[PDB]
């Protein structure tokens, strides 16, 4: 009777960056999936492919947990065939997803008076991002022509942006902490079934 | 990747850069206008200091992509917008010394002191000290007293600044490709590009002449009533066929013509509608006053206020410690923050200012979504004009027998009617030969048509001429009589009073048509009409992506403004007007003079 450890995911002191997300790989153990959706705890729980309706009944290869901080209004970005600065450059669903994706408000935890500039996200990228990709890299874009020799300057940006979350922000642009559950299915042992 | 693409990506980066430094500055803004301290000052300008530095840099960024080879409009919207006048175009030395006039003038205006002759302790301010002579005062000599004093002590010191002002404002604006700085300031309703949309600064001039003048008959029998009203008052002071003494008009320089209600109210017997008394009957306090102006927008389709507007604002006077700047403002921080600043009082005024600075509000969260630089009015007048409509359904007595203010018993007659258009008439139509005078005289000093030894000779000619009004005491070139005034001595545009004026009964009568009112126009009351906010909210989320003049067009269907609705409006007291003006003299002699 090995518990899932969803309790290290859900309630982490400091969750990832988007551009940076954390995924954490859930094996050999027991998942109670019905104790998460009727919590009612959560804004957001959407399950594609899946049922969240008493669907524990089932097994899987391998569980992923997919966590990190987006602005209120960029919620929408997760979810299939999506487009916008989460989705094309820091986290991309495919257009076959099966799982659920999971998001509360977190403006007590992840907001502080006079801006809390821990989180970022990626602005500019060459191209989007395939699925479940992570692109890490904080090499300057280079908008024009002139090499930027790895320093800002016009048409030389750093990709990375900052969220700056302060507590007095509307709830669209208030911290969202994600969580994203990928349900695995491999000719495999198959060994997360969680009565 | 060409020009354009490259001008995308960079205003891409200026968006979010932007909205983060400019949440920043208005937020210590906030906190200072909240909180008045040394400290807060210092974080105000700290903070300020930073976002305007980063708008003189990506101003300079963004000259390097010229707008010649970008086809998408709505980014050129924003390319010029942020290329703006440039940071600085003058040298730096002719900017400088435009920044050290610009702060003495405003400087010397706010501080600005006038002493009682025989006493040289006891003396006034502008504000409250002269202001209150010129809106009280039923004293002659008083008044005048304090109209020339302003004028002579602190209009003389302006005089010199005001010259050197006008030839380094020409300078920037010429070096802008500019006429002139007049033409400057006219270039906000100027559009380009746009198909059956264009306009052109030089229309501005043009329209704004040609709806005058269809204005100066409903003056011209306000102006005979007004006359022959202060003639019964001032019987030894004024002349039956001449200009109105400036020194008469209930402010320090006529803008208004509200404070001479008293003396000219038509049936003095029947008393103005004052629901105060029934606010404080029925325990009301600032919170019920802003949640029946939400009330008042959701009835027509709007969005109810924010979660953080109700937790951020500021709707009382803080107390007896903490101090606060208590002029009513609507607040658009970014971010999705909107608050509303204001010292709320239980009184029919503040229920009408909660409305208009709501109008404010719901204006900033419609365009909301548009581009940081978008983020504004059609243009200098739209913004204004949504948040007086406002106030125009709430002040009725049909809203206020609606919402339990005003009794159902009390039941409405033509003289009370004729009350209150005529206090309307005084504060809305009065201010707009005032206004188009004013801006005129700026236009054509600009222009360089009035030479520097005519400025006072030609100020006067056009009041007497336009406003009907005439100087008590003759002022010669040493005199800066229209730097006596806040907006020409701090550096802003007028004639955004006049446009606003027209723009914002057109948008009531295009609402009240939408709402299908029936009877006088200015009895309606759009509450309830969905069918009028959503004609409403198709402009307000349009922002500045949008040329004015159609903006304009999709609230009342003409693409240009239009000075027909505002006569509807005061059509029972224009017909009125001419009944009560057939025993006097209509119209007014510019040679007569209080000084013989
Ligand atoms: C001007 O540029 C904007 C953005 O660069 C264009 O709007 C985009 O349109 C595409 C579809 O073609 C959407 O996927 C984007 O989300 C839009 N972005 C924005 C910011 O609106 C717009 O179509 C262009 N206008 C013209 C006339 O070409
Ligand atoms: C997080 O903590 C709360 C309270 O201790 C608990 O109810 C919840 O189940 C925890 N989350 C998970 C995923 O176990
Ligand atoms: C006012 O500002 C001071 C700092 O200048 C701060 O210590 C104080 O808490 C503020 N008071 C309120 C009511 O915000
Ligand atoms: C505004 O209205 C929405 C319904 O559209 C409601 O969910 C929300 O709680 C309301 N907020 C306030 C502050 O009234
Ligand atoms: C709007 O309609 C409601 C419900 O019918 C009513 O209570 C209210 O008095 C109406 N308001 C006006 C201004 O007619
Ligand atoms: C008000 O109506 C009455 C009735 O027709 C009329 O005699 C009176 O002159 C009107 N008052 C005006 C128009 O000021
Ligand atoms: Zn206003």
């Amino acid at each position: 009777t090995n518990l899932c450890p969803f309790g290290e995911v859900f309630n982490a002191t400091r969750f990832a960056s988007v551009y940076a997300w954390n995924r954490k790989r859930i094996s050999n153990c027991v998942a109670d999936y019905s104790v998460l959706y009727n919590s009612a705890s959560f804004s957001t729980f959407k399950c594609y492919g899946v049922s969240p309706t008493k669907l524990n009944d089932l097994c899987f290869t391998n569980v992923y947990a997919d966590s990190f901080v987006i602005r209120g209004d960029e919620v929408r970005q997760i979810a299939p065939g999506q487009t916008g600065t989460i989705a094309d450059y820091n986290y991309k669903l495919p257009d076959d997803f099966t799982g659920c994706v999971i998001a509360w408000n977190s403006n007590n935890l992840d907001s502080k008076v006079g801006g809390n500039y821990n989180y970022l996200y990626r602005l500019f990228r060459k191209s989007n991002l395939k699925p479940f990709e992570r692109d890490i890299s904080t090499e300057i874009y280079q908008a024009g022509s002139t090499p930027c020799n790895g320093v800002k300057g016009f048409n030389c940006y750093f990709p990375l942006q900052s969220y700056g979350f302060q507590p007095t922000y509307g709830v669209g642009y208030q911290p969202y902490r994600v969580v994203v559950l990928s349900f695995e299915l491999l000719h495999a042992p198959a060994t997360v079934c969680g009565p | 990747s060409t020009i354009e693409e490259q001008a995308k990506t960079f205003l891409d980066k200026f968006n979010h850069e932007a909205e983060d430094l400019f949440y920043q500055s208005s937020l210590a803004s906030w906190n200072y206008n909240t909180n008045i301290t040394e400290e807060n000052v210092q974080n105000m300008n700290n903070a300020g200091d930073k976002w305007s530095a980063f708008l003189k840099e990506q101003s300079t960024l963004a000259q390097m992509y010229p707008l010649q080879e970008i086809q998408n409009l709505t980014v050129k919207l924003q390319l010029q917008a942020l290329q703006q006048n440039g940071s600085s175009v003058l040298s730096e030395d002719k900017s400088k010394r435009l920044n050290t006039i610009l702060n003495t003038m405003s400087t010397i205006y706010s501080t600005g002191k006038v002493c009682n002759p025989d006493n040289p302790q006891e003396c006034l301010l502008l504000e409250p000290g002269l202001n209150e002579i010129m809106a009280n005062s039923l004293d002659y000599n008083e008044r005048l007293w304090a109209w020339e004093s302003w004028r002579s002590e602190v209009g003389k010191q302006l005089r010199p600044l005001y010259e050197e002002y006008v030839v380094l404002k020409n300078e920037m604006a010429r070096a802008n490709h500019y006429e002139d700085y007049g033409d400057y300031w006219r270039g906000d309703y100027e559009v380009n590009g746009v198909d059956g949309y264009d306009y052109s600064r030089g229309q501005l001039i043009e329209d704004v002449e040609h709806t005058f003048e269809e204005i100066k008959p409903l003056y011209e029998h306000l102006h005979a009533y007004v006359r022959a009203k202060l003639m019964n008052a001032y019987p030894s002071y004024i002349s039956p066929i001449g200009c109105l003494p400036a020194h008469l008009l209930g402010d320090m320089w006529g803008r208004f013509w509200t404070n001479l209600y008293s003396l000219t109210v038509p049936f003095g017997q029947k008393p103005n509608i004052d629901v105060t008394d029934a606010m404080v009957d029925q325990a009301w306090d600032a919170q019920r006053i802003f949640k029946e102006a939400e009330k008042f927008f959701v009835s027509v389709g709007l969005p109810n206020m924010t979660q953080g507007f109700w937790e951020n604002s500021m709707l009382t006077d803080p107390g007896n410690v903490q101090k606060a700047v208590c002029h009513p403002t609507a607040w658009d921080l970014g971010k999705g923050d909107f608050r509303i600043l204001m010292c709320t009082k239980v009184t029919m005024d503040d229920f009408l200012t909660a409305h208009h600075e709501m109008g404010h509000i719901q204006y900033d969260m419609a365009y909301a979504a548009q581009p940081f630089l978008l983020r504004n009015g059609a243009n200098e007048g739209f913004h204004e004009a949504v948040g007086e409509i406002m106030s125009l359904s709430a002040a009725t007595p049909k809203h206020l027998k609606s919402i339990g203010l005003l009794s159902p018993d009390f039941q409405e007659d033509n003289e009370t009617e004729i009350n209150f258009l005529l206090k309307q008439a005084l504060t809305i139509v009065g201010t707009l030969p005032f206004t188009y005078m004013l801006e005129k005289w700026r236009w054509m000093v600009f222009k360089g048509e009035i030479p520097k030894d005519q400025w006072m000779k030609k100020w006067w000619e056009m009041k007497r001429e336009i406003v009907g009004v005439v100087e008590p005491v003759p002022h010669d070139e040493t005199y800066c009589d229209p730097a006596s005034l806040f907006h020409v001595s701090n550096d802003y545009s007028f004639i955004r009073y006049y446009t606003r004026t027209l723009y914002q009964f057109q948008f009531q009568e295009a609402l009240c048509q939408a709402a299908k009112h029936e009877g006088p126009l200015h009895k309606c009351d759009i509450s309830n009409s969905t069918e009028a906010g959503q004609k409403l909210f198709n402009m307000l989320r349009l922002g500045k992506s949008e040329p004015w003049t159609l903006a304009l067009e999709n609230v009342v269907g003409a693409k240009n403004m239009n000075v027909r609705p505002l006569l509807n409006y005061f059509e029972p007291l224009f017909t009125w007007l001419k009944d009560q003006n057939k025993n006097s003299f209509v119209g007014w002699s510019t040679d007569w003079s209080p000084y013989a």
